[PDB]
RNA sequence: GAAGUGGCAAAUACCAUGCUUCCAGGAAAAGCUUCUAAGGCUAUAAACGAAUCGUACCCUAAACCGA
RNA sequence: GUGUCGUAAGGCAUGCUGGAGGUAUCACAAGAGCGAAUGCUGACGUGAGUAACGAUAAUGCGAGUGAAAAGCUCGCACGCCGGAAGAUCAAGGGUUCCAGUCCAACGUUAAUCGGGGCUGGGUGAGUCGACCCCUAAGGCGAGGCCGAAAGGCGUAGUCG
RNA sequence: CCACUGUCGUUGAAAAGCCAGGGGAUGACUUGUGGAUAGGGGUGAAAGGCUAAUCAAACUCGGUGAUAGCUGGUUCUCCC
RNA sequence: GCUUCGGGGAGGCGGCAAUAUCCUGUGAUCCGGAGAUUUCUGAAUGGGGAAACCCACUUACCAUAAGGUAGGUAUCUUGUACAAGAAGCGAACGAGGGGAAGUGAAACAUCUCAGUACCCUUAGGAAAAGACAUCAAAUGAGAUUCCCCAAGUAGCGGCGAGCGAACGGGGAGAAGCCGAUUAAUGCUAAUGUAGAAGAACAGCGUGGGAAAGCUGACCGUAGUAGGUGAUAGUCCUGUAUUCGAAACAUUAGCGUUAACAUAUUAAGUAGGGCGGGACACGAGAAAUCCUGUCUGAAGAUGGGGGGACCAUCCUCCAAGGCUAAAUACUCCUGACUGACCGAUAGUGAACCAGUACCGUGAGGGAAAGGCGAAAAGAACCCCUGUGAGGGGAG
């Protein structure tokens, strides 16, 4: 449906591999939801960045680490981001 | 030498696993005793 | 629950014992009360913040049994009750003399 | 702010949660993005989709 | 199991006995064997495990009046 | 802003699941090709697609099994 | 601590410390008295600043930074491995990977360094592997057989 | 892959090793992965060997606070 | 965390644990009733599986691309390929199917331990048993269960170690029936789950601080509660006392509905042989009960029992089914209590404990509380490496 879509982009990824990779092939790093696949991203970037048209999207899997504070062991979410690439 | 414990985890969880546990009437009673005593581990 | 924020007080108990003011904070059994109980707090200076710092002179939190409501009228410390008015309306009255105000 | 959602069609009110799922998004973009100040519009926006919502499940079923 | 379907007769338990009256756990079995019953009302054999006194009963009785008790309690 | 082709040697890798031998006589099932039983297929292309999970790093070791 | 009293177990008084409780008398009840049990737990001694600092492949010097450099960075030189002590994996582990920053603890020394602390980053597949289709050994196994009960076995299958 | 001899090591670098030699090295070989056999049972080219550093009867829990004509210990004071 | 119905009336967005944006008399936070939402695993139930994963099929709708939304799809049992149930988990107590050994006997085998531990099946608030084919032997009594006696008696027993009644008496509770069943629904009544009001003290001295001292008051159907800067009936929260329910459970009474049940006097039965078991009773002179095996009546002119057995007498009618209470227990909910502990104690666990840690696993299993009344938790200066640590200041 078109209520899903708006859950599946979490937050734009901001690090010196994404703004070296926009720079030079225009390829936006995403944060993703932990379900969402190739064409649920592909068809939610298209839909919410109007008039941009995706080539391919390349996704992964990244674990969060074990950052202990306090007397406790803790560890951070795991979480799926997405290279998307536009059209030039 | 070789030690006692060389891991694998498809034997492991073939062996102690949950589904190892839960397909026998005392492995049963062995999930139920763990958990009675509130352990945060049942199965390996 | 007795003493609301802003009613004048009288503290009955401690080093202010005798000194009035009004009521800046009520948390569950304490009450902070602006003018008296006052405490020197050496506030470490911060820049993250815009609070600068220094020898600060602060009024803290004493224990609420140790304040009374001052009466408005005799000037004295009196204690506080409600009257269930037929009207419909929930007011505290002083236990001395027995008014609505406060 | 329930009283003015409460005498709203289902037609209108589906319409209206739409707009704040889509909402939803843009404070998620612009909280990461640093463009956010009020960091209470997305607490605010979270609870009038799960009213609606629970307003939808009240007209689909009675 | 090793139970009569008509009698309801199933191992028993009890004591070996010897002369100096040491005693061993031991059980009586029934005395359970395979017999096609003629049944007359169904013109068909039908085949029981039963044991010797339910035999009997059948003699008594009449598979018929058996047959019908069998079906009741259950297993048929 | 340069070159980038000749000789020789040469594997346990490839030809080779080959070949020759011997007895101790050498997985299975499916994919695949064909036949029909009850009752769509083959070529030609054009467009579009191929999901999900792993992928860092050690691994004759300071990261595994030995406190 | 001190003084004093009693045959003793022990009592009383009081200086200092302490900061919120204690208990006469007489009865009553005991988790009622510790030096030993190679007793139990914790703390701390002696040995003793003694043995040792984990392959005898090996280090020297110049700069840098730093509170401080034999050990870190860079440089020149020297030495060691090189069917490995070099590379790719599987298993196992799980962030140890990279950068910045810090040096308390950890590192058998020092440390500015680190697989240590902290904060960020990093793993992109139709073709590699898994998943998937198929089966081996071996499991489970509608019905079925057997067995006091629990259960044991087993066909079609279904996993592996 | 083994383990015949010696030195070393014996609060070890190591709860069985190192070093110098030594044996087999196309086979009754060695090895990876998965599976099977479970305690009076298993497995054993047989040493009572091995069965998780445990083996003339594993380990854990329970009967159980087994029993111990044995050993150790048994705590304030005074009077007869 | 969303909605609604109630309570409440000024603060609030759970703790470590603060900060920021804010919310709140248009009644927030908070408390109680109901509802909605409720990812995945797990009986797990669409198939599979190394739990939190992989792979599906099918119906309807939508979209046109590689999908979405809402369902359905396990197995077994009972009814006409259709409906209703069950499953699994979780304290103890009950009933039932199996059933040790250590130990004691100063050895050990009968015996004891003990029908215990354990394993297994299964129920209910209890269960079981229960109305005489029972005792008794008195002048007879009158179901079952539980307690005190009888009584460590009578007995049993390598007559050893030990085991160990009954009759009857005194109590608790009482009930006898042929449906004393189960599940819903609606009225009536009473609870329960939030709450509200709730008296009465001043002065002086000491003191950091008064509640303690001195003097004099007041309330009391409220005086031995917990706090508050030291010990408070009159400062606070409370206490005695009087009371609230929109909503939803719960208990009881009446009525209705639908599921099941509704024997008609009892033959493979009583009795007997053989082998065992239970009876306090170990074969003993062994009655009585149970039954693996083999048999097998009489059937009211009859049959069972009265501890071998016979006669007489007394008593009672098996082979159909039920039945409340007095009794057993605690994962729990409330109120209250303690010559119970107070951090080596008391739970293993006062603390982020079944944790860390150990183990392949089953499993084993710690340590660890206290500033101060209030953080007022030490601004600033000095030595040091912008470190630790300290000295001043406060």
């Amino acid at each position: 449906n078109n209520a899903r879509l708006y859950q599946v982009l979490r937050g734009p990824v901001f690090s010196e591999k994404s703004q070296m990779l926009g720079d030079s092939l225009g390829v936006q790093v995403f944060k993703i939801d932990s379900k969402a696949t190739k064409l649920e991203v592909k068809k939610a970037v298209e839909l919410m960045f109007e008039g941009v048209e995706v080539l391919k999207v390349n996704t992964l899997n990244v674990k969060g680490k074990t950052k202990r504070f306090g007397k406790n062991i803790g560890r951070r979410n795991d979480y799926k981001k997405a290279y998307v690439t536009l059209k030039a | 030498m070789k030690r006692t414990f060389q891991p694998s985890v498809i034997k492991r969880k073939r062996t102690h696993g949950f589904r190892a546990r839960m397909a026998t009437k005392k492995g049963r009673q062995v999930l139920a005793r763990r958990r009675a005593k509130g352990r945060h581990r049942l199965t390996v | 629950s007795k003493l609301r924020k802003g009613d004048t007080v009288i503290v009955i108990a401690g080093k202010d014992k005798g000194k009035q003011g009004t009521v800046q904070a009520v948390k569950n059994d304490r009450i902070k009360v602006e003018g008296i109980n006052i405490v020197t707090k050496h506030q470490k200076p911060n820049q993250a913040t815009g609070v600068e710092g220094g020898i600060l002179k602060q009024e803290a939190f004493l224990h609420i049994s140790n304040v009374a409501i001052l009466n408005a009228q005799t000037q004295k410390a009196d204690r506080i009750t409600y009257q269930f008015g037929e009207d419909g309306k929930k007011q505290r009255v002083y236990r001395s003399n027995g008014e609505v105000v406060a | 702010k329930i009283s003015e959602l409460r005498d709203k069609s289902l037609e209108e009110l589906t319409q209206l949660l739409d707009e704040k799922q889509l909402d939803a998004f843009r404070i998620r973009m612009a909280k990461a993005t640093g463009q956010l100040g009020n960091t209470h519009e997305v607490r605010v926006n979270r609870r009038a989709i799960a009213q609606l919502q629970t307003l939808i499940n009240e007209k689909q079923r009675g | 199991s090793r139970v009569c379907q008509v009698t309801g007769k199933r191992p028993m338990v009890g004591n070996n006995v010897s002369h100096a009256n040491n005693k061993t756990r031991r059980r009586f079995l029934p005395n359970l064997h395979h017999h096609r019953f003629w049944v007359e009302s169904e013109n068909r054999f039908v085949r029981l495990r039963i044991s010797t006194k339910g035999m009997r009963i059948i003699d008594k009785l009449g598979i018929d009046k058996v047959l019908v008790d069998l079906r009741a309690q259950g297993q048929k």
